[PDB]
């Protein structure tokens, strides 16, 4: 077995320029560092601008998680100013939102991670008819042996043309000690990787109907938002048809796959856990209240999730002892600053461009198995139900959870909740203009004087932007991103990060193509111009 | 069949904002491109191979005697020797620096990589700057694919135009292509009668927004801005005026500070 280091750089399949270094012994990973290898500036670059611009800027932190900046921050200069939007406009916001998480998901597991557990050349050595039965099984879609060939065939002719495009030097080639699956089964998968290019087109316009285009929205305003089209009965079918189609795919195609594979690689419940929990709640129906939204904020320490503590904005600090910034002060983001100091790899005990949040001084995941845990805990039936039927279906306990294995998972639990109520959502909508409100904007002012925050839980966690306002200006405006908790460097106690600890132990079965590192930090989806801005 | 031209994507100082915009092509969709029109032979987003396996392939792709088409996201950062971004430990100015040069064609794609974008503007922490600017001393001239992110029509088109012709199509005074930059979005816009008429909504609460009349008063950069937005839209459905919002001249240099305040004219 293998001892000494790995460095992945860059890390493919996820968004921007990571570095995972790790040092294996024995075959298994002692030890981890996350490394985030470019710095852009937004906050610095924001200083003294006009707070209604911020959104504008906020949103090209990430075009993956598109919207959610902007969200985030007409959400904090929204309450910077005190305004009240209109219902309409909670809706409307929310409803672009939920569409950004089925569109994210999908991509996320076909796209970015399934290329870590699929073999998609081995699908050249399947039977068609078979996988299809197989596929059929799984799913009330009934999948022909006919299509199966379709794809089969367009592959063969791709490989054997000898231009593997981006499927060159995969760690698949020729087989692999860690991929297991049948040729059946990554026929099906390789074929569902290929509709999910075409569907998530589909996700991402329903956007686009209410948003303006996607990536990048642009309908938001402080107040409110610009839409008036979005009241028209026209644009809520076109949203509605995609929306519906979306949501079959994620029932019919997502979760079965997830769970096929999920059964292949049941030992993957033995890695890759973490022990602390953050999520900020998401779907409002009071800007004002985290405690209306749809999933509900918390925080949980060591696994104790019979004991939620409630979330307290005042406990949040960014270390940069560890990071490329001067100093070592950890700072609120109400006091936050951004002084770039670079010092080359582990130049001064620093190795990353994230900073590194903690909460009453803990390392927090948060994501999809924080928000889906947390809700769980707090009853939430809807996310009950999925969870308790997947366990089920998997024939694992609730332990299993804790793992790569169960943070793939709660992302598709989360995907299949969101699915369903933005059902819920759009009916609601439906009937606000069915009664006679068709307004989407409120007037409101810009104080000379005011601090803000608005919270976003996104679809890789709590995402939060902090505006203080001086001379009607932007004279401070932090940023604090999911993947920053998740995947920042360690903190001035030297506490590894959420992503950092959950490599420890590891198995590597070949250093030269190392999957199993892979596997567990793509469980995270890594955003890395989120962590850094 | 025939063998496919080879495409190297690279990322710099992105949001991947404008990979994504490639992930909406539609007619041809994303994975027609990539298994019948083209060789993807590099691009972090979604390519099977991680880290020297990656790198690998980025040096098989380049030193190709087919050549190679390189498309390039994000600005290079050039402050401090260009430390503000790297990639396998590599500075991306010297990345691009190296790649770039034996490209057969370069297209810089989105806003930041053909004049700066995001992390340029104003004070311009990482000295990020477009791919001709930063590589006019190595003669590299990308063709420039403007917006944030920009039109994917237009990147296929330009595409096209090059395999077919073998060489870039008209460009205007930014590198642009003229066939899709020709035009304000002003000129294209629906509100145009509006405009002409002074009939401008003077809040977006206002009855005249909901109306649709002119968003000028409320910041509008479309009389300022080339863009095709009006004509093909964007996922075949809307663009910003016709969602009740102003264009932010996201195809324009330098936009982010020169058309800022964006609800200001
Ligand atoms: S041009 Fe805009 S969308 Fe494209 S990488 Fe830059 S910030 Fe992102
Ligand atoms: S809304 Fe903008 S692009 Fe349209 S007519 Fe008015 S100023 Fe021109
Ligand atoms: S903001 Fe950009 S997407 Fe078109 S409408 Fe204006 S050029
Ligand atoms: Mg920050």
């Amino acid at each position: 077995s293998y001892s000494g280091p790995i460095v992945v750089d860059p890390v493919t399949r996820i968004e921007g320029h990571l570095r995972i270094e790790v040092e294996v012994e024995n075959g298994k990973v002692k030890n981890a560092y996350s490394s985030s290898t470019l710095f852009r500036g937004l906050e610095i670059i924001l200083k003294g601008r006009d707070p209604r611009d911020a959104q504008h800027f906020t949103q090209r932190t990430c075009g993956v998680c598109t919207y959610t900046h902007a969200l985030a921050s007409t959400r904090c200069v929204d309450n910077a100013v005190g305004v009240h939007i209109p219902k309409n406009a909670t809706y409307i916001r929310n409803l672009v939102l939920g569409a950004q998480y089925l569109h994210d998901h999908i991509v996320h597991f076909y796209h970015l991670h399934a290329l870590d557990f699929v073999d998609v050349t081995a699908a050249l050595k399947a039977d068609p008819a078979k996988a299809a039965k197989v596929a059929s099984s799984i799913s009330p879609r009934k999948t022909t042996a006919a299509d199966l060939k379709a794809v089969q065939d367009k592959l063969k002719t791709f490989v054997e043309s000898g231009q593997l495009g981006p499927f060159t030097n995969a760690y698949f080639l020729g087989g692999h000690p860690a991929y297991y699956l049948d040729p059946e089964t990554n026929l099906i998968a390789t074929a569902h990787y290929l509709e999910a290019l075409r569907l998530q087109v589909k996700a991402a316009r329903a956007m686009a109907v209410f948003g303006a285009k996607n990536p990048h929205t642009q309908f938001t305003v402080v107040g409110g938002v610009t839409c008036y089209d979005a009241l028209t009965p026209q644009r809520i079918a076109e949203f509605e048809a995609l929306w519906k189609e979306t949501k079959a795919f994620v029932d019919e195609v997502y979760i079965p796959d997830l769970l096929v594979v999920a059964a292949a690689y049941k030992d993957w419940t033995q890695y890759g856990g973490t022990d602390n929990f953050i999520t900020f709640g998401e779907f409002p129906k009071d800007e004002y209240d985290l405690n209306s939204r749809f999933f509900k904020p918390g925080v949980v320490f060591k696994r104790d999730f019979k004991n939620i503590k409630p979330f307290d904005k005042m406990q949040i600090e960014e270390h940069v002892r560890h990071s490329w910034y001067e100093g070592a002060e950890a700072r609120h983001p109400w006091k936050g600053q951004t002084q770039p100091k670079y010092t080359d790899l582990h130049g001064d005990d620093r190795y990353s461009w994230m900073k590194a949040p903690r909460y009453m001084g803990e390392p927090m995941e948060t994501g999809p198995l924080a928000q889906v845990l947390i809700a769980y805990s707090q009853g939430h039936p809807k996310v009950k139900a999925v969870t308790d039927a997947v366990l089920a279906k998997l024939g694992v306990g609730p332990e299993a959870l804790f793992s790569t294995l169960g943070r793939t998972a709660a992302r598709g639990i989360e995907t299949a909740v969101i699915a369903e109520y933005v059902g819920v959502m759009l009916q609601e909508y439906k009937d606000n203009i069915a009664k006679g409100d068709n307004v989407i904007c409120a007037p409101w002012e810009m104080p000379k004087q005011a601090e803000g925050v608005g919270f976003v839980n996104a679809p890789r966690g709590g995402l939060s932007h902090w505006i203080r306002i001086e001379d009607g200006k932007i004279g401070n405006f932090q940023l604090v991103v999911p993947s920053t908790w998740t995947l920042g460097p360690r903190c001035d106690k030297n506490k590894l990060s959420p992503v950092e600890a959950s490599l420890i132990g590891t198995p590597v079965a070949d250093a030269k193509r190392p999957v199993e590192i892979l596997r567990t930090v793509h469980s995270f989806d890594p955003c890395i111009a989120c962590g850094v801005h | 069949g025939p063998r496919r031209p080879s495409v190297v994507y690279l990322h710099n100082a992105e949001c991947t904002g404008c990979s994504e915009s490639v992930l909406r092509a539609f007619e041809p969709y994303i994975d027609t491109l990539i298994l019948d029109t083209l060789s993807l032979d590099y691009h972090e987003t979604i390519m099977a191979a991680a880290g020297d396996a990656a790198e690998a392939a980025l040096e098989q792709a380049v030193n190709s005697p087919h050549g190679f088409i390189a498309v390039v996201e994000g600005g290079i950062p050039t402050a401090a020797n260009g430390i503000y971004g790297k990639v396998a430990n590599h500075t991306m100015l010297d990345i691009c620096s190296r790649i770039l040069p034996k490209a057969q064609a370069v297209i810089a794609y989105g806003t930041c990589a053909t004049f700066g974008g995001v992390q340029a503007a104003k004070p311009n922490p990482t000295g990020a700057k477009g791919v001709n600017d930063a590589l006019k001393h190595l003669g590299v001239k990308a063709i420039n694919i403007a917006g944030c992110p920009p039109n994917p029509y237009n990147l296929v088109g330009t595409i096209v135009y090059y395999l077919k012709n073998k060489a870039a199509p008209e460009l205007d005074s930014l590198n642009r292509p003229t066939m899709f930059f020709g035009q304000t979005v002003h000129e294209q816009c629906p509100r145009l009668p509006h405009f002409d008429a002074g009939e401008f909504a003077p809040s977006f609460e206002s009855e005249e927004a909901r109306k649709g009349w002119c968003l000028y008063e409320l910041g509008c950069k479309g009389p300022v801005t080339m863009n095709n937005c009006p004509k093909i839209k964007f996922n075949q459905t809307n663009w910003p005026v016709d969602a009740g919002h102003p264009c932010i001249g996201c195809s324009e240099p330098d936009f982010w500070d020169a058309m800022t305040p964006f609800y200001q004219n």
